[PDB]
């Protein structure tokens, strides 16, 4: 969070938090209620987002669910929708945290090493979370869709 | 390190569950008390030198430790002691501002008792100094902010003992 | 480190004796099996990624360790685990190619159990992964080369336990 | 050995042995039988090589076995012939190892620190192993004398 | 001491003490009797030096013993005369040691960190030891006053 | 480190007392014996190589330790041993010249026994070498200077055991 980042930077230089850094915590705590509502909206509409994002993902990339692909079969396709559920769960942490550190530490650090070993196409995984972004943001308002979308974009960029 | 927000996230992360209805209330508790934490941090930052000064004069000064033979004796060990109170006050403010004592376990209390027992620093005298700052800080920040700081002041004293 | 040749030299060195009639036969045993060791190393080098992949899917994947709460959970700890299997496979190949497990004691097993028990890595799960690679490697390299590799695979598992 | 050197260099860069490095082990194991025969020939003719090398050494350097020298007397001269036996035993390890590492680690690393403390003339010790080289190579064939002689030369160069 | 300094410098370069460094110990031990007499003279006239130095110090700086100052009152003024006694005791160690290391390690290393925390004016403390210098040197001879005074000057310079 | 002068200063420093009438006599004892210490140091410095040579030949040479299997065997371990005797002789001279064994505790004996027991160096054989140098040094420096050096030679041997 911004509170954690402000303390780490302040502790590094051996000093108390500056008036500017304290102000970054002041607005963070005031706008905390806003981000919790955004997190709840995605949490309530969790099953719908994963299903629709999957349907759009397999439409754009049929080779993954076709014979020879990584997500071929009911079990392999169901496991792919769980990956989407994981990153959707990480996005909700990223939103409520106010930064992309929870998303980074958990499901992004060494993400290509995982999928290359599994044999999963990571650009296909990146295209999957693109589908979640559009389905998730459509539920949220115009202002909230812009805020929540920046966390999805970070997950897309890390995979690319 | 961890704070009040990320600590709740990691708790839900290990279980593999989304943010529960109970977990959301823990975050709302931190956000509602956010301005109260920041207000206290700015007061302690302004009166950083005074809190350490009054705490030393109240508990440490004019006693066997300051006299020859004691551990505070000599300018090097005296200056080294007030430096620790400057850390304890600063690291206590981080723990209060973060709302989680994870920073105290990692970047302060980790191998602190063993370092003192080796060099020969009195732990009982150190606790009285930190407890002195708790009373001095509470008068400045107020009753609400003073209690919250006191939790992390007592956490440092618990780690030493 | 030591190999099959230098290990025999050091054995005769401590006694202060020349290469005995029995000691020469130990060297001839290594030279006669030299091409068989090199042939196995080239096969494992080519199928280095596949051996680790099949071993993880057979033993590790789809279980509590990969799920939230487990030790393989998260991309960092997942990537860190397959990295260890890449080491164990590579260091096992050195031990086979050298014909002496001295490299495993020095540059692998030295303080390995203590590092896991500290961080919280399951040893029982790690052994099953290495034992999985032993069966996968044996099918590729053959029965003759598979047994020799298995000695140094089991040596790593013995060091962890 | 070449096998040890190939593993150490491969482990340093974090990689499996290259096709070239594996080939250095292939020829090493094939030519292993040749070097064992060379080692046995020196081992069988061990007492003769040390005696003749000593006789030639004291002929070229009489001052060491003369009054005032380091090897004056029966016990001091006998101890010098043991030093020759040690380096002859190290040469046989160097041959069978395929490199000068066993010779280096045992009897060369800090060799001048030993002999300077003892008060032994090291150029006289270097002249001693020159005698062993010529006596040892005369027993071996033309091809084997060239191979075995390179290990003696390394021991000479380290002392100088 | 010079003996300690000579050993530390010799140990750093891994060598026995040089003829010059040994000579620095030769004159040090011969002139040791001289410095002990200087140390005793200050020790015997200990109470007088502190009293007169205090009287001169408060004359030049009345603000410290005036209302609002650091040394206001009987207890606060008595504590200031103890500080003078400490540095006088350190000066006697510095003299007998032959260097300013005992003075440095004890009462100078982190001296400004102490007095700034206490709220004591350090230039006033420096002016205090100036008074001790003049009162202490007046008891000693012309040659001894020059030697002993160099240790006082070091304590003055460290505070400034 | 400390010497005879600063050791007396620190003793009076912890008590918070000036140099006592008894404390002055301890310093005068060191100053009176100052030229005797310096004379001995110059003799050992000149005969530094010879003292170590004779000590090794008397105690260490022609025995199991020098033979194959022993700890002095090989040129590396032989050269490493005489290097230690060069340290012990040099650090013993500092202790004598300083008149306080504080240098031996800090920069020599600190974790020395643990380093030997790990590597496998014989302590009993090391003591005989140092005790050999004590007898050799005493003949050169004399009876007066030989006794004073012997105190710090025996102090090193006490630290190893
Ligand atoms: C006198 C020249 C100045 C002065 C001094 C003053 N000092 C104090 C209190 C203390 N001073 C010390 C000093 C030392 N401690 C050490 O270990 C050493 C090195 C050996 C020194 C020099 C200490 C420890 C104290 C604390 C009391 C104690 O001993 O426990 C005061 C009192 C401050 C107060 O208000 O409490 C004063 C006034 N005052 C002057 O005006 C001069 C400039
Ligand atoms: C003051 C209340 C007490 C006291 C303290 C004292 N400490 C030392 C020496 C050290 N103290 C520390 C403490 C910290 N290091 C850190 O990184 C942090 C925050 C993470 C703290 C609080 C360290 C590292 C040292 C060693 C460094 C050094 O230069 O010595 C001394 C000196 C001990 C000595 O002999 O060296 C003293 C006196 N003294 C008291 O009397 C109080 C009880
Ligand atoms: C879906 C967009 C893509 C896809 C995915 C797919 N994944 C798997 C198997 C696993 N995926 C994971 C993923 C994670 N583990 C983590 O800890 C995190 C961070 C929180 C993530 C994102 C894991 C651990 C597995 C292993 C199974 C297990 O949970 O134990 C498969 C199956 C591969 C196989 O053949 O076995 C697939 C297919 N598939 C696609 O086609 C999309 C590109
Ligand atoms: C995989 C089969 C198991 C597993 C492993 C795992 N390991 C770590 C962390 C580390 N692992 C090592 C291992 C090695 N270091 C070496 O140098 C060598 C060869 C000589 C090996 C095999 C090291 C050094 C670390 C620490 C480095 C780090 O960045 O952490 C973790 C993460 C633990 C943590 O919380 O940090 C994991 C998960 N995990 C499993 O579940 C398998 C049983
Ligand atoms: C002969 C060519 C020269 C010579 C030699 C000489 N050597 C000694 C005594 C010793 N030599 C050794 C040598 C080694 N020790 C090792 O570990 C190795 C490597 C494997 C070597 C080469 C040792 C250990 C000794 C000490 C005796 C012992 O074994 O315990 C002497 C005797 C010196 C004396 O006066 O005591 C001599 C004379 N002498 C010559 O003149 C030639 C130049
Ligand atoms: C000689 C009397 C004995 C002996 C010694 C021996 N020592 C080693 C290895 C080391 N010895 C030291 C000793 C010191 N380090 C210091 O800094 C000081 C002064 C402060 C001393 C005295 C150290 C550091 C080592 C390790 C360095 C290394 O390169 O090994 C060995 C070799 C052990 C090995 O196998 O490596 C030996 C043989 N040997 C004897 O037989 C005598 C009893």
């Amino acid at each position: 969070s911004v509170v954690t980042k402000s303390i780490v930077n302040a502790d590094a230089e051996a000093r108390y938090l500056s008036p500017g850094e304290l102000d970054r915590i002041k607005n963070f705590v005031s706008t905390g209620e806003r981000r919790l509502r955004i997190a709840q909206t995605l949490t309530e509409n969790r099953e719908r987002i994963v299903k629709q994002a999957g349907d759009q993902l397999f439409q754009k990339r049929p080779d993954v669910v076709s014979p020879g692909g990584n997500a071929y079969g009911e079990e392999m396709t169901a496991t792919c929708l769980r990956d989407l559920d994981y990153y959707l769960r990480l996005v909700t942490y990223g939103i409520v945290a106010g930064d992309v550190t929870p998303i980074e530490e958990i499901g992004l650090v060494g993400v290509r090493e995982m999928y290359n070993s599994l044999g999963t196409p990571i650009p296909a995984v990146a295209e999957g979370i693109r589908a979640m972004k559009n389905v998730a943001c459509s539920l949220l308002s115009a202002e909230d869709a812009a805020e929540a979308g920046s966390y999805f974009d970070f997950v897309i960029g890390a995979m690319q | 390190m961890q704070d009040a927000i990320t600590a709740v996230i990691n708790a839900s992360d290990v279980q593999g569950k989304y943010l529960d209805t109970a977990a959301m209330e823990k975050l709302k508790a931190y956000f509602a008390t956010g301005e109260l934490r920041v207000r206290a941090a700015s007061v302690i930052s302004a009166n950083a030198a005074n809190i350490v000064k009054e705490a030393v004069a109240k508990s440490l000064l004019y006693s066997d430790i300051t006299r020859p033979g004691g551990n505070m004796y000599t300018t090097r060990r005296y200056a080294a002691c007030i430096r620790d109170l400057d850390y304890y006050l600063r690291y206590a403010t981080y723990a209060m501002l973060a709302g989680d004592p994870s920073i105290l376990d990692e970047r302060v209390l980790n191998g602190l008792k063993e370092t003192y027992n080796s060099l020969g620093v009195p732990i009982a005298a150190t606790v009285q100094a930190i407890q002195a700052m708790k009373e001095v800080t509470a008068s400045l920040v107020g009753a609400d902010a003073g209690k919250e700081m006191g939790i992390y002041f007592d956490y440092i004293c618990s780690g030493l003992s």
